[PDB]
């Protein structure tokens, strides 16, 4: 409680869901309260990343109405938002970054929105919700542009394309890793394996290749996957249990930060063999973010209400 | 008035929520009990021994609000029935903890998933609940007339959706519900929660929830079409399904954020309001029957035991029968006695089972209405309404009324009557044994004379009803056979089923009965074309009786007399429900038997499989001689 700025909450809510490093090197924090009297959300920006979780030496911080399902970077200063109340909204920060307001809030999907990525131009953004749903955002005109109900069951994960503004992968509970094109009459591509696994939970496109991906399975295992091969090139069995999260390093040969509900952090090379491994949290591992300033430094976030900073080799 | 709640999965504060939704004009509220997003752990650690409190607490609410405001809702997480062990243990957890909360909360309903075809471990933990503990909680199942994979867009490229239509595959979410209640063995504590689509699918699915335990109704807010005004209307095919829902009574739940934010949320609900408010208002036979739905009554016994004053008291309220009676008399004078003869020859009457003596008194109606003379006999066995009828024949009727307190097979009658009437049938005609009565009544009647009513048909359609079936298995008493139960008649206002086919003649009598030899006696084979997929549970019977010439009664619903609610269909069960497919023939075979004391029914299912033969020897159920 050193100041906690004008405008921000006096308290943060114990489950934290999202952290996500600023090109400047600030840190995102999001945050949802899923338990107790109220069920809502918070979100923070912490310029001295050291001094996260603690509410006092903040920059900045705004309560949202309902929990945090999920979050993202719009660009510098805008941050997007998928809500357990069904919409997604757009906070714009402060001028002198000490305030975080809200942009709009669209009340479109009819249950809790999951997933949020933008695209690659940063004008659009996609959304995937448990009403099935995906729909595209026009982001400066506050609107819907297309909505897709090409699965059967609740989304579980949207990520855009690094390069391509109308491609995007998604998958869902209906066991379908779904390749999009939104210049396609048909947009979607189911892409898989050879023999439908377990359920996909967590996508990551490589940063340089916007060509292959890696897709964590219910089950703990991490795969590789090539588009232009629809074959499954490698497979390791990395955590006991759902993986959650997969976040590239910004290296030249990139690491990969893969995240758990068995409360762990992995960081894996090209070839997914094991190079470290953190049991630091206690409880859901929700989020990874590599520092940008320095590029060993990783920050995750648990539901242990932990904000852990790891050296990585 | 319509019973209606609203479907939510985000709630910040209970508090603000529920005085929101209140505020909009909803009766009830479906919510988490949990947060939806909040996973739990339950084996391993560290995720084990995450710091409590688990949920929010009861004492937000009063004790009044859980038990009438609260439905709980299953975290969408808990997927029992997963490939993955780890997450089947969790989750079995995890039900049992959300299903233990919502009983220690008193909730009166609780809202459970049907999404898939597999749903046997889910069933299972729930059954197993169901019999831990003491607690009256509905289990709501949310489950749609369209499956989410049958739903879906066409615009997977590498996946285009199966254009072949399939009569079957189109059903296949009632088969996830009819292997559900199988497995929990009918529990009365499960019900249907129907989620309603855009795209109502083809007639025949919607058919099938015909007969099923439906208590809510799932309505979408992206369903509802808008309107010149910008309005949420629905459309004529929607509106069509909200009637039947209507006539069913169930509860409607509005689901989804409002799609129309040009208005408040309470226009959704004024939409159900005012369809609700422009139903045809009841008939005559609505008033009457308006509390009997599917409320099973135990066979009268009409010789051993005598009837009661009030029951005489309602049926003789009946808007037609007496009527239809006095006419049947009035053609009959008529016809017997030609103008030239109409103060010279005198008609002997007999009433034979007079009750307290509407039918009586419509004899004098209709003498006087045909300007004919009448003798009339009122026969009665009931002691108790012969005193009535001999208050009425002191007070007004008469000498012209000769009071009789006897039964009518043993009535030594002092001269042959010119036309014998009475009121002896039951919901499947022949069931008070009025064959057996007129029988023994008829050689007192005159040679040429004639018997009011001539004769009487009775009529069976297989029928499905899950509904049905439980209340009829709900009657399993002590000390009688466990099984007894199933091999009787209930008479019943048949509401929550589906007919299966239409129905056919089974048993014909006429009076008087010239037969040399008479026997009552009867076999009777009935094929019945069945055109859906669906169970059988039983079969209604209903029917038809010639009065007088063209003057008729009925029950059967093609030709029901208008206003006529003194007989409900009866229904005959089945021990073990039978499977039934598109185009194949039930076959049934009704035995109609007696000895000298008793009469009873043998009924028995030889296709598309085979029941047990029952009630053989009437060893559940017999009419006393
Ligand atoms: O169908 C029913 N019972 C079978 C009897 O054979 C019906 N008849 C009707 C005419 C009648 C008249 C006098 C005395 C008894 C009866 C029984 C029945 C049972 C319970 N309620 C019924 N209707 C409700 C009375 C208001 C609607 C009909
Ligand atoms: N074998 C019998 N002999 C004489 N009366 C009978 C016999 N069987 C039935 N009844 C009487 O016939 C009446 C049948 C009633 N459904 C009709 C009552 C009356 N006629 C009415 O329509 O309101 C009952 O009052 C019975 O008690």
């Amino acid at each position: 409680e050193w100041n906690l700025p004008p405008n921000a909450p006096a308290c943060m809510e114990r489950q934290l869901e999202a952290a996500r490093y600023r090109s400047d090197g600030a840190l995102l924090l999001g945050a949802s309260s899923l338990s107790g009297r109220c069920w809502a959300g918070s979100l923070w920006l912490f310029k001295d990343p050291c001094a996260a979780p603690n509410e006092g030496f903040c920059s900045a911080g705004v309560q949202t109405e309902a929990g945090v399902a999920d979050l993202t970077w719009v660009g510098e200063r805008g941050i997007l938002v998928a809500s357990d109340s069904g919409a997604v909204e757009l906070w714009e920060l402060d001028e002198n970054e000490t305030l975080i307001v809200s942009k709009f809030c669209k009340y479109e999907h009819d249950d809790i929105v999951s997933t949020v990525s933008v695209l690659s131009s940063g004008t659009q953004a996609v959304s995937g919700s448990k009403d099935i749903c995906i729909k595209v955002w026009d982001l400066a005109q506050q609107v819907v542009l297309s909505s897709y109900r090409a699965h059967a069951a609740q989304v579980t994960c949207v990520a855009a394309s690094p390069h391509k503004d109308s491609v995007f992968l998604s998958c869902s509970e209906d066991n379908r890793i779904l390749l999009w094109d939104t210049r396609c009459p048909k947009p979607a591509s189911q892409i898989g394996c050879s023999a439908p696994g377990y359920l996909p939970t967590s996508l990551a496109w490589h940063p340089q290749q916007s060509e292959v991906f890696v897709f964590g399975d219910e089950n703990g295992t991490v795969s590789l996957v090539d588009t232009k091969s629809t074959s499954c090139v490698l497979s390791s069995a990395v955590h006991s249990q759902c993986v959650t999260g997969l976040v590239f390093s910004p290296h030249s040969v990139p690491f990969l930060a893969s995240l758990s509900e068995d409360c762990s952090l992995a960081v894996l090379d090209s070839s997914l063999s094991e190079l470290f491994r953190s049991q630091a949290h206690r409880d859901f591992v929700r989020d990874a973010t590599w520092s940008p300033l320095n590029h060993s430094l990783l920050t995750t976030v648990g539901w242990d209400h932990q904000v852990v900073h790891h050296v990585v080799p | 008035r319509v019973s209606s709640g609203r479907d939510l999965n985000c709630v910040p504060e209970i508090a603000d929520t529920l005085g929101a939704v209140a505020k909009q004009g909803f009766d009830f509220l479906c919510m988490p009990v949990f947060h939806p997003r909040f996973k739990r752990e339950f084996i391993q650690e560290p995720a084990k021994n995450r710091p409590g409190p688990q949920t929010r607490s009861d004492l937000l609410l009063s004790g009044r609000d859980w038990n009438t405001l609260i439905v709980g809702k299953l975290s969408p997480w808990i997927r029992p029935d997963s490939k993955v062990e780890k997450i089947r243990r969790n989750s079995e957890a995890a039900m049992l903890q959300e299903l233990n909360f919502g009983a220690y909360l008193g909730l009166p309903a609780f809202l459970l998933p049907l999404n898939q075809e597999d749903n046997t471990n889910l069933a299972r933990v729930l059954t197993n609940h169901i019999h831990t503990g003491h607690h009256s909680s509905m289990f709501w199942m949310r489950v749609p007339l369209v499956a989410p994979e049958d739903l879906r867009d066409d615009i997977i490229e590498n996946a285009p959706t199966t254009h072949t239509e399939e009569y079957s595959g189109e059903e296949k979410t009632w088969m996830w519900w009819h292997n559900f209640r199988t497995l929990c063995d009918y529990s009365k504590r499960i019900a249907v929660a129907l989620e309603i689509g855009a795209d109502l699918p083809s007639n025949h699915v919607i058919d099938r929830w015909l007969g099923e335990p439906i208590k809510a109704a799932i309505l979408p807010t992206s369903i509802f079409l808008t309107n010149k005004k910008g309005f949420p209307v629905l459309s004529k095919m929607h509106q069509r399904l909200i009637f039947r829902l209507l006539k069913l009574e169930v509860q409607f739940i509005i689901t989804g954020t409002n799609h129309h934010s040009e208005k408040e949320f309470c226009s959704y609900l004024q939409y159900l309001e005012y369809l609700s408010q422009n139903r045809p208002p009841p008939n005559a036979y609505e008033l009457f029957a308006k509390g009997y739905e599917d409320y099973l009554q135990s066979p009268l016994q009409p010789l051993m035991d005598n009837l009661e004053s009030q029951t005489y008291e309602v049926f003789e309220k009946d808007p037609i029968k007496y009527s239809q009676y006095q006419q049947a008399i009035y053609k009959c004078l008529l016809d017997r006695v030609p103008e030239e003869e109409k103060d010279t020859n005198v008609q002997v009457l007999m009433v034979l089972g007079a009750g307290r003596g509407p039918l009586v008194n419509a004899s004098l109606r209709a003498a006087k209405q045909a300007d004919r003379r009448i003798k009339l006999y009122a026969v009665e066995k009931n002691p108790n309404a012969v005193v009535t009828l001999e208050n009425w024949q002191f007070e007004e009727w008469g000498s012209q009324v000769t009071v009789v307190s006897s039964d009518m097979r043993e009535w030594v009658a002092p001269e042959k009557a010119d036309i014998i009437v009475s009121e002896l049938l039951g919901s499947f005609a022949d069931n008070e044994l009025s064959p057996e009565c007129l029988d023994g009544a008829q050689h007192f009647l005159k040679d040429d004379g004639v018997s009011i009513p001539g004769e009487y048909t009775s009529f069976l359609a297989p029928i499905s009803s899950s509904k049905l079936y439980n209340e009829v298995r709900a009657c399993r008493e002590k000390d009688r056979d466990p099984e007894a139960q199933f091999e009787m008649p209930y008479v019943v206002r048949l509401h929550n089923f589906h007919q299966l086919s239409a129905p056919q003649p089974c048993f014909t009598f006429s009076h008087p009965n010239r037969d040399p030899m008479i026997d009552n006696n009867r076999y009777c084979t009935l094929e019945f074309p069945v055109e859906v997929n669906t169970v059988l549970h039983g079969f209604a019977g209903y029917f038809e009786t010639v009065l007088y010439q063209d003057i008729t009664l009925s029950i059967r619903p093609e030709t029901h007399s208008p206003g006529m609610f003194s007989w409900f269909p009866i229904l005959f069960p089945i021990k073990q429900p039978i499977t039934v497919r598109e185009g194949q023939t039930i076959c049934v075979r009704f035995w109609r038997c007696s000895n000298s004391k008793k009469v009873w029914y043998e009924w028995a299912v030889t296709a598309p499989v085979c029941s047990a033969i029952h009630n053989p020897t009437g060893r559940s159920y017999t009419i006393g001689l």
